[PDB]
């Protein structure tokens, strides 16, 4: 028996619906299918089953095309939420149902959900500090392409920006780092064109 | 629920089962190593108290013990370094097969401080956020921690409400990692303290840690 998730990550907008693939080999005659849901946390929730003499699960914004002939148990996720951002893992029963019955995994799929198309949105820009500490903070910028670099004469370490989506669906960017020069650091942000100063704000 | 456990090369380790599970008949343990497949290891009988082993393994070296009734632990004897990743204990119904929390098992020989516990740095507000936008955030540093596995969130003083925080990605510092996590506070709450807790298993005495983050308090420019 074997369970083979070809694609590793996948990528789809908001409200949108992305479809997950799913290949398996087995000699059962009757069996199950599952598909379960991978936090970053590491729990796995189950989302949705499939049965060999069933026709195509449906549960919520999940459904699943089952061709046995194939063999082929694809996911649909419809109505994309932000929240639906995991990995996915499609699992066959060995043959499922019984008690003392194991599940063969894939090694699963990874599923990006982005924010909507939107209007560009300039971001506001200010620096906090402790002691060497100096970490930028770029708020509400839409789309995701800056350079944020913080200007320093005498920098210690810089660390990779985190971006991420805010509760308006547009991004939150901040930038750590050590420098000896902190208190007189200042940091300066290219996006859509522009350039904003954390000092234009001071 | 998610845990983690650091042990060396060559001792044994423990695994809880984090499901509540009424009148069980089979308790199945499953490892999941970054990107390979989730595999079942074992299953425990619950009726007869035996381990039934997946074909190819020793003896000895998995065992579940029942310290009470309905809870059980996986044992791990003489552990390597690729018994380390995220152990689950799982059953079928509530039929659907369930899984615990799961528990990341870090095995590791590497020689490291005594001091391996979050360490803290606090940031207050800048005056042309709060000056400018009516709202203020605040930034919690940890850095110098092993293992990776870890958990922060925000809360008002007197407060159980979990606050709507952001946060980085856990990023590698030589031997150790490092995690920042944000929260932007409107005018109104920047007259009240917040607490940045910390969720980690190598806090001083296995409790979370509470980073209390100072209100913001009026300043006369003279
Ligand atoms: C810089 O970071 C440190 C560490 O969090 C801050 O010092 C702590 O401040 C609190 C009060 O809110 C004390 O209870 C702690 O004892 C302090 N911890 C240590 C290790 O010193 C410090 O206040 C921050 N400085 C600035 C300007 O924000
Ligand atoms: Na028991
Ligand atoms: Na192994």
């Amino acid at each position: 028996q074997k369970v083979t998730q070809a694609q590793s990550s996948v990528s789809m907008p908001v409200r949108k619906a992305v479809t997950l693939n799913c290949l398996y080999e087995t000699s059962w005659w009757s069996y199950y299918i599952f598909w379960y849901k991978q936090l970053p946390s590491k729990e796995m929730i189950f989302l949705i089953r499939q049965g060999s003499d069933e026709q195509n699960a449906k549960s919520g914004r999940y459904s699943v095309n089952f061709k046995k002939a194939a063999k082929s148990v694809a996911l649909t996720i419809s109505a994309l939420q932000l929240e639906d951002s995991a990995k996915y893992f499609c699992a066959l029963g060995d043959p499922g149902g019984l008690n003392t019955d194991k599940l063969i995994f894939g090694k699963g799929t990874r599923v990006t959900v982005e924010p909507r198309s939107q209007p560009h949105t300039k971001p506001s820009v200010f620096v906090m500090k402790n002691g060497t500490n100096v970490a930028c903070l770029v708020k509400e910028f839409y789309p995701k392409d800056i350079r944020i670099n913080l200007v320093s004469s005498k920098k210690i370490t810089e660390f990779d920006p985190a971006i991420v989506i805010s509760p308006s669906g547009k991004y939150n960017a901040v930038k750590l780092g050590k420098y000896e020069d902190s208190n007189s650091v200042t940091c300066s942000v290219q996006h859509d064109n522009k350039t904003v100063h954390s000092t234009d704000f001071e | 629920g998610t845990k983690s456990v650091t042990r060396p090369t060559r001792s044994s380790a423990e695994i809880t089962c984090d499901l509540t599970v009424i009148n069980a008949f089979y308790i199945h343990w499953y490892l999941h190593q970054e990107g390979k497949a989730p595999q079942r290891l074992l299953y425990y009988d619950v009726s007869n108290s035996k381990d039934v082993l997946e074909s190819g393994l020793s003896p000895g070296k998995y065992y579940t013990h029942t310290p009470r009734r309905w809870s059980w632990i996986l044992i791990l004897r003489n552990l390597i370094e690729n018994d380390s990743g995220v152990y689950y204990c799982a059953t079928w119904d509530r039929y659907k097969k369930l899984f615990g929390s799961g528990t990341t098992l870090v095995v590791t020989d590497k020689q490291l401080d005594a001091d391996v516990s979050p360490k803290p740095t606090i940031f207050l507000p800048s005056i042309a956020e709060t000056k400018l936008q009516k709202a203020g955030t605040y930034l919690c540093l940890l850095e110098k921690f092993f293992p990776d596995v870890i958990k922060i969130h925000w809360q008002e003083k007197k407060s159980n409400t979990i606050l709507g925080s952001q946060e980085g990605n856990t990023m590698k510092t030589n031997d150790t990692y490092m995690k920042f996590s944000w929260l932007t506070v409107p005018e109104e709450s920047l007259d009240k303290e917040h607490r940045c807790i910390v969720r980690h298993e190598n806090n001083k005495n296995g409790v979370d840690q509470e980073i209390i983050f100072p209100p913001i308090k009026t300043d006369v420019i003279t």
